[PDB]
């Protein structure tokens, strides 16, 4: 639980802070990508 | 804070004759923590 | 462009750098000095390279005609702008200003004519309320003399001298080799050019240079104090006021020359000091001086930056501002909130306001990591709240991480919802949430948010391409971008609205080439900045706040024994500063959840990584770059007008997002200091409430001290979380109240709404924006803002009086005093030697063919309605008051009608048919929209428009309203919600201003016959006003003082007479509000109208004494209901209409028949809070809303000058003075090939007795309906006998020999209609007969009824006069029924089985056809009932009656409607006795 | 300002609220209702009421016929006079004077237990 | 059914707060009712403990027992049995109750 926290709050400043990703292909879209967009 | 305090008094529903005299006080005192005492003054005026 | 006319009003902010340019181009020397020296560089390279153009000559001459003038006066100054302000404030000549001084007092003439008959109209408009012991003596001199008034202001030769110089500058643009003469003059020397006026005062050899700009600004100013002097002198209630804003003026316009454009900082002071001397009379805290202090520290700043610094001068400023601001009347400190332009506009430069951003976006901050997460914790909090209750109970799609507290847990498991207190105790638990996708992406719904046009900035290789080659040392690169978003946007050949949002996903927007961002200075600001940027980002920004303003914002939007109460404090904020604030880090977290829930990567937090590799900077035309050569933007320096790599927002583009991050840190400093917090955003203003309980036994004065105590505890705590995040609040600039807040319609205090009266009377000038100088766009500006000024406060008569006044000038001018080269001397002398046809034409309402747009009722009441009857009505008030005379009514009745379409009806319901009232600018924006969007290759708008959609549009319309009753306000419902509906409303949103009329005019959309027509209706309006007053055509039957109903439909029936050819028009007529009220006051005596008209219809108001009044689905689906219900309810209810409304919903909506069958089913607050209204006796509803109206109007009118209610109670008395079943079908439904599918129009998807509470007059007719139908049942049949007779005891007489007759008549016209008798006495015979028919027996209960002797003597061989009893009911049912005095008529219908209750409704329904067969129709040719069906004998006898009806002259009279039969799942006893039970029960 | 006329128009006050608050009941007690014809505890109520809104008096008169209609069902005159104690309750007693004669004698009644 | 209920909550609210304005005469008849009203205003359901803890407050005055008891008494008979529950558990119990003698 200790260490779940640590991640948790590790997570938010890498993510809220531009450059800090360390190379896993743009944090910030992690999202799930179906919102009846579809263009391709 | 002069004329802060001397719009107070002039804003203010007192009597005119007591507005006034208080104008002359105001214009009497010189000090900086007399000012403070007289603006506690003032406002026990207005609110009694 | 032959059509296009030179700028009226000011639109465009005030730049030093144009004059400069302009003084440097012609050579004259000036004072002005740059901050930026450039243009005084790079002009001088120009002027050393020999270059010249078109341009550059014709400067040169004039400046060679200026130094001519100036050699004649030896020590002449240039004077700069500001620094001359009073001079320009206060200049006239006589020479100059003869011919509008010639026209105005010809107007005054004018209305000195008619003032007085004026006085006597609004004194009896007066004296029929019942106002005339309160009316004024002195406002009897403002009516009559108010020309004399005007023209006594100081203001009005300054003002005669600037239209002048207006005028004839306007003509200069339109016309352009004569080289420009000065004017010598009694006092100034002119010189007027297109870009230059030169002004030489004789006596103190000031010279002034201007710009059309500042011509435009100068005469703004100095009519609108004219227009706010006048109305103030006038007015009695603004006296202080008027010697307050005096001395104001005298005091500023002294201040002007000495220090200049830092004036304008002391001028912005005014709009923070009204609320600081506001705060002043606080009965609260030590926070009365709170914001004066701010106020005079930065006034003391502003005198002691400027050097004009010492102890004396301040001490005189802050004496003087205590003389304006000071006043005891709660109302009279907002009227100084309208005088904040009454002085001018500064001047600009783009280096300034370059820096201004510069400091702000270039600062460094440190922000926390704990307040930011708390502020997350409750942004989710508020998403998961807002899902929970809108979708029932359900948390929306998340995971919790590992360390997530039992609480959020178990919450998420049993659905219960967190409050604010659970999510800042758990932040820690919300560290590493992830939303799931739960909101669509509907962009295929929407197309309005791209048609908005906004202005496109260049591409960043050819940034240089707005200066002009003039004031550039290298030649700047050419421009191929375009400048307008809808241009780029209807062009588009192949446009995909996920494309743009890809645009962002993809990322691509990062490394475009194209992409520039521009600043541009604001127009119009006492003191901004607003920015233009390229298509596709714009394109994003607009889908952006779209995606945020539909989905998740909606969800934004909003023991104790001695009990509580609320009281509350507020807190009012600026938020200009703060999108500068915004920061990457701060926003990144909300974005990044607002990415998860709608799905999209990336996306939200496109603005700082866009701006952060960009480089800015702030376009003027007129102010170069600093540039020797050509150079790409990231090589320019951070200097002059550039802004080199901006961490922040730009203002707007992001306001709903930075608004969403923003309100969970107010909630999170409403948990930690304990309050209750509400939040009220306006623009650049933020109003928050502060709400403590109290004790309700405190004092009043002890529960405000409460609040304002937690409220300053929540100011400190919401200060110190702001900071942390980085906004910096600023306390000293921020407002904390008790009573007072600033909102949209005027300062709140304390319930009271302190209104800005001024403000609109300041907007009343003369013409209208607009691209053709219109008179009656003009007249109509003036009206509504007259009209404005009465609902904020002003009076009623003086402002109609000062639209009569100010009508009457604006048609002088427009005839006398134009650049129009159309007005001919075939109507302007005419009408200028022929007074009272000027006058005449000045004062007749517009619906009926004149020029005033304001109405006698729109005084009082802001609906009216139908502006026919109005106009009708207010023109037999100026007959009688014998300000016009009474042939003009007949002219009216006369008027020649216009040609206008089945289509032009039904857009405009009200309309009658005038010749050319439609607006020029209105109908070229509609043909150059339909054309723009018609040629629009764009994919979106593939089936919405159609090159033969107009005819398809009077096809349409021609279906609805040609039928053989016409109604022209159904079928704008339907039509507005069809498919032509759509079309003008999708145009409508189209504004393409002048840039795309320019366009449309080089395309040739406007042909020349339309350019040739729309160039000359001014001319034709007046002409066929001329031909109207002047004609002579009368009619015998139309009388003085006749009904304003009656002639409005005579007037409609004659204007449309080509069209209708004889056919009713139904549904558009309503009683004028002041015709049909009388009122009157009572203390303790009688009201006369009630004592001796007996009119006991009224409405009742009372106002207490001692009180002070001065101090304390989709939307297609929604559209297809409209249509088929509209359709249903307007044209009746068959099979065959509900199949062609079930096709015109068809084309909005997929449903089918029975799917479409299934799913269709102010001022006045000082007055009214205290007043108590009731309406029992009153009896259209309409009618009863708008007397209401009227009343509050009377009670408002009556204490508008007393400062308490006195004394005694008032109470006031408002009296009211006092037939198709379905419509066919004649044309065929032309409909389309095809149905256009597309989402803007078409949606696919489906998808969703009790006797106590019965009235007395109810109860009276329940019992009377039971016991007639009772009664005449038994004897068609033939303890009950001796309840009959209680019963007739109880009952009324007249309402029982009525029912009586009906029952009699309803069970014997099968007989009758077996006999066939014609008339009302053969059928009364042969009635007699069938009595005569029946024995003593099957009469005998009324013979022991009329054996009681009070039954008998209420009711005046028995047997015979109960025969009697019932042939006279039935002569006298029928002599009701002949001429329709059966108002309320009801056969009541007692069922047991529901299923045939239409079986007897269609028996009785046939009974009543052969009554009125057997009444009207000759003998022997009705059809027989004997052997048919009773809905085949309906259908038969309906038929047979209205053939009847069509080939004699009598049966219009005749009612063919069926009766109307109530039925109840109740026996005869039940009703009769709880009837019976209740009348004893309740009062009798 | 003598004392006579201001009592005079505080009397005219006090009817005016009287009846305001008359006008608001009839509507709060329609609104409990509507969601033989022998009538229960509020559909006795509103007829008083209603009597107040067509501004007829309560009088001893009209309870002695109000009784006598009611007559035979004893549960039913009970719950009549139930009702005239619970507006007995409802009104002030300075207001009482303006209803009539029926509530100032029904103030002093008063129930012996819960 | 509760946006009928809630609607005569409003009116009655209305009509013995204006009715409390002109009174010639601790919370009693009709103020007492005023609090219970504005409790269900509140969305505060009638609980016996609520009743109970009254009680124990106003304990003292014996005058003033009788005059809260005979203001639930006045919510008891007014409000129909349907909606009884609904305005919480007290009423039902109170209905139950009733008077000896006028």
């Amino acid at each position: 639980i200790s260490i779940s926290t640590l991640e948790g709050h590790l997570s938010s400043i890498m993510i809220a802070i531009p450059g800090l990703g360390k190379d896993p292909n743009d944090p910030t879209a992690d999202v799930e990508i179906n919102p009846d967009l579809k263009p391709i | 804070s002069r004329s802060v305090i001397r719009s107070i008094i002039k804003s203010s529903r007192l009597e005119e004759d007591r507005k006034r005299y208080l104008m002359t006080l105001l214009d009497d005192i010189k000090g900086a923590n007399d000012l403070a005492k007289f603006h506690q003054m003032l406002m026990k005026i207005i609110m009694k | 462009n032959q059509i296009l006319y030179p700028e009226v009003h000011l639109d465009s902010p005030i730049v030093t750098n144009k004059i400069v340019a302009i003084l440097e181009y012609a050579r004259v020397p000036h004072a002005y000095s740059l901050e930026d020296p450039t243009l005084c560089q790079n002009i001088k390279h120009r002027l050393k390279n020999g270059f010249s153009n078109q341009m550059i000559i014709n400067n040169v001459e004039v400046g060679n005609v200026i130094k001519s003038k100036l050699r004649s006066y030896p020590a002449h100054s240039h004077i700069p702008y500001p620094n001359c302000n009073q001079d320009l404030f206060n200049i006239e000549d006589k020479e100059s200003t003869r011919k509008i001084r010639e026209l105005l007092k010809k107007g005054n003439s004018l209305y000195s004519k008619v003032s007085d008959k004026v006085f006597q109209c609004l004194r009896d408009t007066n004296s029929r309320l019942g106002l005339g012991s309160e009316l004024r003596e002195d406002i009897k001199e403002k009516v009559i003399n108010l020309g004399v008034y005007m023209h006594s202001s100081q203001w009005f030769e300054p003002f005669l001298f600037w239209f002048t110089v207006k005028t004839e500058m306007r003509s200069v643009i339109k016309s352009q080799r004569h080289t420009p003469v000065f004017f010598t003059g009694s006092s100034v020397e002119l010189l007027i050019s297109r870009d230059l006026v030169a002004i030489i005062s004789k006596e103190s050899q000031h010279v002034y240079y201007l710009t059309f700009e500042l011509v435009l600004m100068y005469c703004d100013v100095i009519e609108g104090r004219l227009m706010t002097e006048t109305a103030m002198t006038i007015d009695a209630r603004y006296t202080e006021l008027l010697g307050r804003v005096r001395y104001m003026w005298k005091l500023i316009d002294g201040f002007f020359p000495a220090l200049g454009n830092p004036t304008y900082q002391i001028v912005a002071m005014l709009e923070p000091l009204s609320l600081a001397y506001l705060q002043l009379r606080d009965i609260t805290v030590e926070l009365r001086g709170a914001f004066l202090n701010h106020c005079f520290t930065e006034i003391h700043d502003v005198l002691d930056q400027n050097g004009f610094s010492d102890e004396g001068t301040y001490h005189e400023l802050i004496e003087a501002l205590d003389y304006i601001f000071i006043t005891d009347d709660i109302h009279l400190t907002g009227e100084i909130f309208s005088f904040f332009r009454s002085f001018g506009h500064p001047r600009l430069e783009a280096v300034t306001a370059a820096e201004n951003v510069r400091k702000y976006m270039n600062q460094p901050k440190v922000i926390v990591y704990e307040t930011l997460m708390k502020g997350h914790a409750i942004f989710c909090g508020i998403i998961i709240n807002g899902y929970r209750d809108r979708h029932g109970g359900s948390w929306p799609p998340l995971t919790l991480p590992l360390h997530a507290a039992d609480t959020i847990r178990n919450a998420q498991a049993s659905g219960d919802g967190l409050t604010h207190e659970q999510c800042v105790d758990n932040w820690k638990s919300f560290a590493g949430v992830k939303f799931g996708c739960f909101m669509p992406l509907s962009l295929d719904s929407d197309l309005t948010m791209y048609l908005k046009d906004k202005a496109l900035a260049a591409l960043q290789r050819e940034w240089d391409s707005v200066y002009p080659k003039e004031f550039l040392r290298y030649d700047p690169p050419k421009g191929t971008g375009s400048r307008r978003l809808v241009d780029v946007f209807l062009n588009d050949s192949s446009f995909d609205p996920y494309d743009v949002i890809m645009y962002v996903v993809s990322g691509a927007y990062l490394h475009d080439p194209e992409f520039n961002l521009s600043y541009s200075l604001k127009e119009k600001e006492i003191k901004r900045l607003f920015a233009k940027m390229t298509y596709k980002m714009r394109a994003c920004q607009v889908i952006a706040e779209n995606l945020i303003s539909n989905g998740i914002g909606k969800y934004f939007k909003d023991e104790n024994m001695e009990a509580y109460e609320t009281v509350s404090a507020f807190i009012t904020t600026d938020l200009k500063k703060y999108c500068l604030n915004w920061r990457y880090e701060t926003i990144s977290l909300f974005a990044q959840r607002l990415n998860e829930i709608y799905g999209l990567p990336s996306f939200f937090q496109w603005l700082h990584k866009r701006l952060e590799t960009s480089v800015l900077y702030v376009s003027d035309p007129h102010c170069p770059p600093d540039l020797d050569a050509h150079i790409p933007l990231y090589k320019v320096p951070n200097d002059q007008i550039f802004i080199k790599y901006p961490m922040g927002g730009i203002e707007g583009y992001c306001q709903k997002l930075w608004t969403i991050s923003t309100i969970p840190y107010l909630y999170l400093a409403a948990y930690e200091s304990g309050v209750r917090i509400a939040s009220l955003v306006q623009g650049d203003n933020q109003t928050i409430a502060v709400t403590k309980r109290v004790p309700s036994t405190w004092p009043y004065n002890l529960k405000k001290r409460e609040a304002a105590r937690v409220t300053r505890d929540y100011f400190v705590i919401l200060r110190q979380r702001l900071h942390d995040i980085g906004h910096h609040l600023k306390a000293n600039e921020t407002i904390v109240s008790s009573h007072f807040f600033v909102y949209s319609k005027g300062i709140y205090y304390d319930g009271l709404l302190v209104s800005q009266s001024l403000k609109s009377i300041a907007r009343c000038v003369f013409w209208s924006e607009t691209i053709v100088d219109e008179t009656r766009a003009a007249c109509s500006n003036i009206a509504t803002t007259m009209a404005k000024s009465i609902e904020r406060g002003y009076d009623r008569y003086l402002a109609y009086s000062l639209n009569v006044l100010k009508v009457i000038q604006q048609i002088l001018i427009s005839l006398g005093f134009t650049i129009n080269s159309t007005m001919t001397r075939d109507v302007v002398i005419p009408l200028l030697t022929n007074n009272d046809l000027l006058i005449r034409m000045a004062l007749l309402p517009a619906p009926i063919g004149g020029m005033n747009y304001l109405n006698m009722s729109r005084l009082f009441v802001r609906n009216i309605g139908d502006p026919v009857t109005s106009s009708i009505a207010d023109l037999k008030r100026m007959i009688l008051a014998s300000l016009m005379p009474e042939e003009t009514l007949h002219q009216v009745m006369t008027q020649q009608p216009g040609d206008s379409s089945f289509l032009d009806w039904a857009s405009d319901p009200y309309s009658a048919n005038l010749v050319c009232v439609q607006s020029i600018t209105r109908l070229l924006k509609n043909i150059t929209a339909r054309f723009v969007l018609i040629h629009s290759p764009n994919p979106m708008l593939k089936g919405l428009f159609h090159d033969d959609s107009k005819e398809e549009d009077e096809g349409l319309a021609a279906f609805l309203m040609d039928r053989h009753i016409i109604v022209p306000r159904a079928a704008h419902e339907i039509l507005d919600h069809s498919v032509t509906g759509a079309r003008e409303s999708i145009a409508g949103m189209l504004d393409t201003t002048k840039g795309l009329i320019r366009a449309s005019m080089r395309k040739g959309g406007l042909t020349s016959r339309v350019i040739t027509r729309l160039s000359n209706y001014d001319y034709e309006q007046f002409r066929a006003g001329m031909v109207l007053l002047t004609g002579r055509k009368r009619n015998v039957l139309i009388d003085k003082e006749s009904c304003s109903v009656q002639l409005a439909r005579a007037l409609r029936s004659h204007m449309w007479a080509r069209l209708a050819r004889g056919r009713p028009i139904y549904g558009l007529e309503v009683p004028d509000v002041l015709e049909s009220m009388r009122g009157h006051l009572i203390r303790r005596h009688e009201t006369c109208v009630i004592c001796e008209c007996g009119s006991v219809n009224y409405g009742w108001f009372f106002v207490p004494s001692g009180c002070q009044l001065d101090d304390i689905p989709s939307r297609s689906l929604r559209s297809a209901v409209r249509i088929a219900t509209v359709y249903s309810w307007a044209y009746g209810d068959d099979d065959s209409s509900w199949n062609e409304a079930w096709l015109l919903a068809r084309q909005r909506a997929n449903v089918s028949l029975e799917e479409l069958r299934v799913i269709t089913p102010t001022s006045l607050v000082r007055v009214a809070r205290y007043t108590t209204i009731s309406n029992d006796n009153l009896s259209t509803n309409f009618i009863y809303q708008q007397g209401m109206l009227l009343g509050l109007g009377v009670l408002e009118t009556l204490f508008r000058l007393e400062k308490d209610t006195g004394s005694s109670n008032t109470v006031l008395h408002l009296h009211v003075e006092t037939d198709h079943p379905r419509i066919p079908s004649s044309r065929k439904l032309e409909l389309r090939a095809e149905l256009c599918t597309n989402p803007l129009i078409y949606d696919n998807a489906p998808l969703i007795v009790e006797f106590v509470t019965w009235s007395t007059p109810q109860l009276y007719h329940i019992l009377a309906k039971s016991t007639a139908l009772s009664m005449i049942d038994l004897v068609t049949k033939f303890d009950d006998i001796n309840s009959f007779i209680t019963e007739f005891l109880l009952i009324e007489p007249r309402l029982f020999t009525i029912y009586l007759g009906q029952c009699a008549a309803i069970n014997w016209a099968f007989d009758v209609h077996y006999h066939r008798p014609s008339g009302k006495y053969q059928m009364g015979e042969l009635l007699s007969s069938f009595l005569s028919r029946m024995s003593k027996g099957v009469f005998k209960v009324l013979v022991n009824a009329l054996s009681h002797p009070k039954i008998y003597k209420k009711f005046w061989n028995l047997h015979t006069t109960v025969c009697n009893m019932v042939y006279t009911c039935y002569m006298t049912y029928l002599d009701l029924l002949l001429n329709e005095e059966l108002e309320e008529f009801t056969f009541l219908l007692c069922e047991s089985d529901e299923d045939v209750v239409p079986d007897r409704f269609d028996n009785i329904q046939a009974k009543h056809l052969c009554v009125l067969a057997d009444l009207y129709c000759q003998p022997g040719t009705c059809p027989p009932i004997q052997g048919l069906r009773p809905v085949e004998k309906c259908a038969v006898l309906t038929d047979h009656i209205k053939a009847e009806a069509m080939l004699s002259p009598a049966g219009s009279s005749w009612n063919i409607n069926p009766i109307i039969v109530d039925h109840y799942s109740c026996s005869l006893t039940y009703l009769r006795r709880g009837s019976i039970k209740q009348i004893r029960l309740r009062v009798d | 300002v003598s004392a006579n006329h201001a009592s005079q128009q505080l009397d005219q006050l006090k009817a005016v609220h009287l009846a305001s608050a008359v006008r608001d009941l009839e509507r709060a007690m329609t609104t409990l209702k509507l969601w033989a014809l022998g009538y229960s505890v509020i559909m006795f109520m509103i007829t008083a009421v209603k009597r107040l809104r067509e501004s007829k008096m309560l009088t001893l008169s009209w309870f002695n016929q109000a009784l006598m209609v009611i007559a035979p069902s004893q549960e039913e005159t009970m719950n009549l006079k139930t009702a005239m104690w619970i507006l007995a309750n409802l009104i002030p007693r300075d207001m009482l004077s303006l209803t009539g004669d029926l509530l100032p004698s029904l103030w002093g009644s008063g129930l012996l237990m819960l």
